[PDB]
């Protein structure tokens, strides 16, 4: 019913104006480069730390991998060692036993030789008396 | 002379840039080779001139991957741009804001600032920058916010205007787009003077409903977006009277600095295949500005308050018909302005009619209008995004991807708190006293 | 992110790997000599992802063939596309791993790993922008399982910035080569949880059940099982290999599918389920119905027993994009309780014009479901049944391993299942 | 690489070795002079090659008396072996374990080890040793256990597999064979990784029942044993569909170091004189593996528990048929596996058909199978031997012959206590868990 | 283990020893000159066990002939095959032993033993692998018993690692040469129990009873007795002399037949019981029936009065090995109570194609039966009857012996009896 047209500007290829239907209901109208560089550098150092931690975790894996191979070698070596000593002990125990069995057999037959000498000695003491 | 340098970041920014510069060339009679056979020297605000009469866009295209810019380098408009103003990396931000802002972005920021400085050196009265980018992409979100921060350091006074692509599940979205959107919005907020959000769902629906395209392509979407971008930049490229300089965008549309997100609404959008169409009157196209189906962002201004309204007409339009159309609007609907602002419209008519891309989907019309209104209703777009952000962040879903790139969890809550403050700011404007 | 370096390790890895190259070479128009004889410019547009261009415009798979036994790789070389592979990329030992994870990871495989890394390094250096690695292997044997996971950890150390993707074949008593499979599998998933970005769980239990129950094959062979695998592998990688709506990339896939780093084990699916022979015309609603069908899963898990954290559906063939979108929305509303509400828009759909060989239309499903905990629980039960009695353990301790390493692998897999259960019980209650 | 060195000890080991190497030569087309007109090359695991094309067995023949090895030195295959591979003493062990291990054995052990070392030097990837011997002979029992102990010192954990002849009264036994059997078993137990016992009574019964031989000779027995040995080594001497490595055998068969005695069962064993009857299917020969009539050791697996089952096929056999045959067996209740073993099966398939010695008793078949199953039932063989040992030892009968050679009575009770523990180990492995 | 050195001592030893060489020479096709005239390569295959090969491919028995009286050794030299023996291997004295064990063991035998050992040593040194020694002698006389046991102890001392086997002829009053035979026999078995590995007990009581009762010879001569001995010796050594199904070896035989060191006295048996020069056809069942027949035993013991610790049966001639196996199984099941159950598979059977002279088929039994205690009890009773009265004891004390040595020998033989009874009463429980 009541309009207000305020001719703002007119130019070669355009024309502008403001049309107010009703007025308002108020009296009054109502980082730096160092800082940004700091943020970007702080993010880069956080990312760098995370990657370092991952590579350290993977370095620990490699260390365990060479400890597994070493353990396999050490167990095999201890199996060879125990078998070598147990076998040497078994062959030594057997040599001692066989030596002892034969030594005892020698001694019992040597006793018989001594007894035979005693029998021959006893014949002399009986003889030379009769006739 | 008032030069404007356009910066297109990421796939969305680059592809939208292609459509805008194709349309600008058609509007100014510039051939794809830069030659222009010949309101008058106003196009020089967007185009510099070479000693061989070539007109080269005052633009820089940036992407952290080369494939999208490579199509520009080998496309129809390959001669239009100097190779130095097309900048590419080797690998993209993988839809990760932190990757685009902190890790990959740091690799090419100095190079892009050097090329923007080279364009600024060609300016006798640089107004500022127009930055095109997606909210969802890792480059569009992360690299853009890094660039905006550095531009504020190197060009303290210059206006910076954004054309941002708001995400929609219907148009090739990633799950983390709400994170990237809130992170970029938080960091860019204090560095942007005015931002025009373009909701992909709104553009997708207009293409389906008004252009009869069953499954719109990026070419269909971008050609429509470019018609709206062209309507808003027409006053910088021709001898206009409303929005003659980019400082005037802030003056006319954004009375409160943080609340710098105007709603764009365009009409008419008619299918080129629709025959016998009787040309729409000034009253018909003006009335269409208040229909939500024609908005660039899905929201409801009917349940909001206006703080500014700018009507940008193009073509066969006379002031008497515009004033009659505005008079009838007052009487039909209750369009409510905030207490401190007058209920009114700043109307500008640019005599140059709407230009259509030959072989496109839009029909050629005698007259068109783009309304730019600063309404509190646009906070509905923030609310939708913030809710999706909250659902995921409550579980810390995907945040390890960002932390892996050096960003802290504190930045997520800081960005979300800023969005909460922004939604509260729109609420403070939506109810006033004393 | 352009090139992918493919690695196939052990018997299973080389068998499914060879099938993969046969299938995708047919799709890309590459013949067994390496020459392109296709009639679509779409086949060559992204062929650089998997193939190197050689003299005489030949296409050579960026594939590295690994085994501790020469037998399998000789059979690959004599197979249909055996001649296509780069001869220098065949890296093989002579000892064999004897289906022993410890032999593949610590003993025999440790001797061959540097030789394989030399070939990987040579391929990687010729990449303009390497995306990452794709490994095919089984978890039940010794080379693919033990040496495959050793290769992964070595590769992670040298390429921490690249994506590590695997197609891991899970063991099943239904199709078994060794009594010691649950030990090898548990030790491998312990490695995969820590050192992979994405793992496709190809379950032999599921492949057998599909062949037996669905395809009605009373006695299925590895060839029948591998036909399902190759079809799945072709589908899962379609986005990477073809120009489509989606610009593809392995890192972008991981960012969109992996909300929590350890939860990167995908349940693949395929429709239609086909056997080798004279087949029959599937519809979009039918394709989408198979998304939730447990019968179509390549991992022996029922998706309706858990919730999807994220789901990717790839449709192939000439079809209506409007229809696919409407059917996908239908499935989501009528199966809302099997999707986590706290990850909005967690179901993504892609459509490729190029259908696979012999099918006019198909759908491949990639799901990050909490139901995958059923697969790990099965391996865990089988592991405990043996470990309880220390059965066959001397074959591992004999290689230098400690029982403690078994307890840790089992414990980490049990933690993995508790993590899946945690997100299965999580609601958007706030 | 993948070499295997065979060691044949005593009369039984040597005579079985003769039958094996005769069969291997016929299977590989090697003439008795070592010439092989000519491939697979898998035969190099068992045969080294001379610059003059001679293929010489990777084998050593040892006996404390010369008569048996002298028949090899003057026989058909005298040119096959280098004289240095055939080692003999002057006087045997006189059926006394103590003389084979100590008194007589000590005189030739170093020479034997030197000759084994010479063969190992020709290996680029030595898999291990296959040791053939009787349980009953003084050499077969005493010398073998001394050799196994020394091989563990010189080759550490390098795999050692045995083919042991278990004594039977029907087949030329000595009264003290139960003593020699328990003494060698105790001594060798920690040094053997897997041992295939061959019960002479089982072979005797198979020759009488299946081959219609009223009174089987050692030639009849050994030719049948060699068919089984060939089936288990064929996996190493040929490249078929599914190849089983020597390490793969044991990994799948031996759940605990001490429980390493698999039961071998072979089919089909049929008379060369029999009527037509067309070839046995894969299912028929596989089902025959679970029939006690075909076993190498007399025992009852139907009243025992299986721990592992390895099926080694040869000839006209395809995996689809094997899997179908295994599927049926898996549904049978008469075959109970221990609860701690998810799947006990492992299949090997070699395409080379079964070779028969011309003039032999076995009929030529298209396909055959040898099953190696680790069953608790094999402990019945230990129980029978231990009882015979107890009957004599309770009176100390004959033990003076062993003590005379340096052995101690304590070694008899130690060996018997180890056998008691072994029988108890077989009981514990079959008990159900929690 | 190839060569065996044979030693024959005293009258009896040289008489049965000569008969042994006559018998086996004919079996091996060797004539009295030492030339081979046979027509089977099996006769020469293992001829090295008992014969040395000499110039002109001659075969010389590895036999050493010993006696303190020149008499018997002159009769051997003049006998059939007397010229086959190595002349240097005849070692003889001139005094004689006068059926006195003390004379043979301690007095005149002690003077001659070193001379005999020199010949044994020479034969042993020409052996590629000496198995051991085989001694033929009587226990009732003085040289064979006294000097024979002295020889064995001296040989054991020099060759502790070799087997000592004897064919010991036991005395009997039915045959008799002197009342002091029980003394000589007891003193000798005391030596044999300690120093021999295996002893075949050839009992003159059994030989006389076979000749008198079975062969119906009212007055048997030593020639008639010796025919039974030579037949038994040929059978018992068949496995050593011929290539057969089993290897052979004296040590392997001892390890399989001797479960306890002292119980090494074998009860030989033979079938058919044949007359000294007569011709007359028995079946395998008939041959196997005689295993348990007391009438066929060369030791005067009834096997059914004890238990067999171990038994070896050797069949000779062309016969069915299947029939031998079935008949042997039959005998074992129907006589199970005569075999110790605590020595499994203690009955072994061997079959040789070569039959002995004059017989188409034969069977030799070698038994380690506890019933042999009947033989030792008989000698012990005869010994005690004399020793209670110290009868003829001055014959021995006159040579230097003490009455304590008699008490010890008697005690040792009584212990031997108690030991056989211990295992006869032992059960498997
Ligand atoms: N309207 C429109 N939206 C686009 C276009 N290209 C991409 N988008 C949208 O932008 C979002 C994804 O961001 P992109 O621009 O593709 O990503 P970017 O900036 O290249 O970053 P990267 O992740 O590093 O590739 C989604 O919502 C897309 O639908 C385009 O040309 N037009
Ligand atoms: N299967 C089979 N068993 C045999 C063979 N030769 C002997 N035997 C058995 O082995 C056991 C006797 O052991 P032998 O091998 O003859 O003795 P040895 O190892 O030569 O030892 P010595 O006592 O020193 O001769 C008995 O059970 C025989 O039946 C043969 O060639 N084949
Ligand atoms: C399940 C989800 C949640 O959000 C997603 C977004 C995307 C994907 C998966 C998901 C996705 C990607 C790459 C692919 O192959 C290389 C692929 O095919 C298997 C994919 O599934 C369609 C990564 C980018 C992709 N973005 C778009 C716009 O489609
Ligand atoms: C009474 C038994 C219990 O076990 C035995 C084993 C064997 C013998 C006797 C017994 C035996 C032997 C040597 C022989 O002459 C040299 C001989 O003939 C008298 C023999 O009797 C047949 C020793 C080896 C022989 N071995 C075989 C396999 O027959
Ligand atoms: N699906 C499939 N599984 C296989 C194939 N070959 C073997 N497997 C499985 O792989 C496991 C054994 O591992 P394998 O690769 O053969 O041994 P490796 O050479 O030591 O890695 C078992 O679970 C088998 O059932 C194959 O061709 N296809
Ligand atoms: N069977 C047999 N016994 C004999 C023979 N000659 C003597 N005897 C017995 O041997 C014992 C006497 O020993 P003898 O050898 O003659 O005395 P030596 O000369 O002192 O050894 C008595 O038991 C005689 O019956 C003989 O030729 N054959
Ligand atoms: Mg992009
Ligand atoms: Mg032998």
């Amino acid at each position: 019913a009541d309009m207000e047209v305020i001719e703002l500007n007119k130019a070669t290829s355009g024309q502008s104006w403001e049309v107010i239907l009703k007025p308002p209901s108020f009296d009054g109208v109502p980082p730096s480069l160092e800082e940004i560089q700091k943020k970007l550098e702080a993010a880069e150092e956080r990312r760098k730390y995370q990657e370092a931690e991952l590579l350290k975790h993977l370095a620990e894996k490699r260390e365990h991998e060479r400890e597994v191979i070493q353990k396999a070698i050490e167990e095999n070596n201890n199996f060879i060692k125990m078998a070598k000593e147990k076998l040497a002990q078994k062959m030594e125990s057997n040599k001692e036993n066989r030596e002892a069995h034969l030594a005892a057999m020698l001694e019992r037959l040597q006793e018989k030789d001594k007894h035979a000498e005693e029998v021959r000695k006893n014949k002399e003491l009986k003889e030379e008396a009769s006739r | 002379m008032r030069e404007c340098i356009s910066i297109h970041v990421g796939q969305a920014g680059v592809q939208i840039g292609n459509a805008c510069w194709e349309l600008y060339c058609l509007e100014h009679g510039i051939q794809p080779d830069g030659q222009m056979p010949s309101g008058d020297d106003s196009f020089n605000t967007f185009f510099s001139e070479t000693g061989a009469g070539k007109h080269v866009p005052r633009a820089v295209f940036v992407d952290l991957e080369p494939t999208v810019i490579d199509e520009v380098r080998t496309g129809t408009y390959r001669q239009l741009f100097h190779p130095e103003q097309l900048i590419t990396g080797k690998e993209d931000a993988a839809n990760n804001y932190a990757r685009g802002h902190y890790t990959i972005g740091k690799e090419i920021i100095d190079l892009v600032l050097d090329r923007i400085r080279k364009l600024a050196d060609q300016c006798t009265g640089l107004q500022g920058f127009l930055v095109f980018h997606s909210f969802g992409g890792g480059t569009g979100s992360g690299f853009t916010s890094l660039l905006m921060e550095r531009l504020s350091v190197d060009y303290g006074k210059k206006s910076k205007l954004e054309f941002s692509i708001y995400p929609a599940p219907q148009v090739s979205t990633a799950v983390v787009e709400p994170y990237n959107s809130i992170l970029t919005t938080h960091t860019t907020l204090e560095h942007s003077d005015c931002a025009f959000m373009v909701d992909n769902e709104a553009i997708y629906d207009i293409c389906r409903r008004n252009l009869d395209i069953e499954r719109p392509t990026y070419t269909n979407l971008n050609r429509l977006i470019s018609q709206i971008v062209s309507s808003i930049t027409a006053s910088l490229r021709f001898d206009g009277a409303l929005n003659v300089d980019l400082t005037e965008f802030q003056t006319n549309l954004v009375p409160y600095p943080r609340i710098h997100f105007p709603l764009a609404t365009y009409a008419p959008v008619i299918s080129a295949e629709k025959a016998y169409h009787e040309q729409l009157s000034v009253a018909e196209i003006t009335n269409a500005c208040f229909e939500p189906a024609n908005q660039m962002v899905k929201c409801d201004p009917r349940h909001g308050k206006y703080m500014a309204c700018c009507l940008l007409y193009r073509g066969d339009v006379v002031p008497k018909d515009v004033n009659a159309a505005i008079a009838t609007i007052k009487t039909k609907r209750s369009i409510q302005f905030v207490d401190w602002c007058p209920t009114g419209f700043k109307v500008g008519i640019n005599y140059q009619p709407p230009t259509v891309v030959p072989g496109g989907d839009l029909a050629k019309v005698q007259r068109a209008v783009c309304m730019l209104s600063n309404t509190t209703a646009i906070a509905e777009a923030w609310a939708r995004l913030d809710h999706k952000f909250d659902l995921m962040y409550a579980k810390r879903a995907f945040v390890h991807w960002y932390v892996g790139e050096g960003m802290e969890e504190g930045e997520f809550s800081e960005a979300r708190e800023d969005m909460a403050a922004l939604e509260k700011d729109y609420e403070e404007v939506g109810v006033d006293s004393v | 992110m352009r090139e992918i370096v493919h690695i196939q390790a052990g018997q299973c890895g080389n068998q499914i790997g060879a099938k993969f190259w046969e299938v995708i070479s047919d799709e890309h128009g590459i013949d067994p000599t390496g020459s392109y004889h296709g009639d679509s410019d779409l086949q060559l547009e992204r062929i650089n992802v998997y193939y190197n261009e050689a003299t005489g415009n030949k296409y050579v798979p960026r594939a590295i063939l690994v085994d501790l036994e020469p037998g399998t790789m000789d059979s690959v070389r004599s197979g249909p596309f055996g001649q296509i592979f780069r001869p220098d990329n065949f890296v093989f030992g002579q000892s064999g791993a004897g289906n022993n994870w410890a032999k593949g990871h610590y003993t025999e495989g440790a001797e061959l790993v540097d030789s394989v890394l030399d070939v990987v390094r040579k391929e990687s250096e010729s990449c303009d922008c390497l995306q990452g690695f794709q490994l095919t292997h089984s978890l039940g044997g010794g080379t693919g399982s033990g040496m495959g996971t050793l290769l992964i950890s070595k590769i992670r150390e040298e390429y921490p910035d690249r994506i590590m993707n695997t197609f891991s074949v899970m063991p099943s008593p239904k199709v078994s080569d060794t009594v010691v499979e649950p030990y090898n599998a548990t030790l491998s998933v312990h490695q995969l949880v820590e050192n992979t970005d994405e793992t496709y769980c190809i379950d032999n239990e599921a492949l057998y059940d599909i062949c037996f129950r669905t395809l009605k094959l009373t006695t299925p062979t590895y060839g029948d099982l591998n036909h399902l695998v190759s079809a799945t592998m072709s589908g899962v990688t379609t986005c990477l290999r073809f120009p489509g709506q989606l610009n593809a990339d392995l890192r972008k896939l991981a960012v969109n599918m992996v909300p929590f780093p350890r939860l990167h084990f995908f349940m693949p699916g395929f429709a239609p389920l086909t056997s080798r022979g004279s087949q029959q015309a599937l519809t979009v609603p039918e394709l989408t119905q198979q998304m939730f069908d447990s019968k179509n899963m390549m991992a022996a898990c029922d998706p309706r027993h858990g919730r999807y954290l994220t789901v990717a559906a790839i449709f192939r063939g000439r079809m209506s994009m409007k229809e696919v979108d409407e059917q996908m929305l239908n499935v989501q509303n009528k199966n809302s309780s099997y999707f986590v509400e706290w990850i909005p828009n967690n179901v993504k759909t892609a459509v490729c014009d190029i259908p696979p060989r012999g099918l006019k239309m198909s759908a491949t499903f990639i799901g990050n479901s909490t139901a995958i905990q059923e697969l790990f629980k099965r391996i865990s039960e089988q592991f405990t049944a043996m470990f309880r009695r220390k059965a066959f353990l001397h074959w591992y301790t004999g290689e230098g391993m400690d029982e403690m390493e078994f307890t840790e692998a089992e414990s980490n897999m049990n933690d993995l299942v508790s993590e899946y259960q945690q997100y299965q019980d999580a609601t958007a209650d706030e």
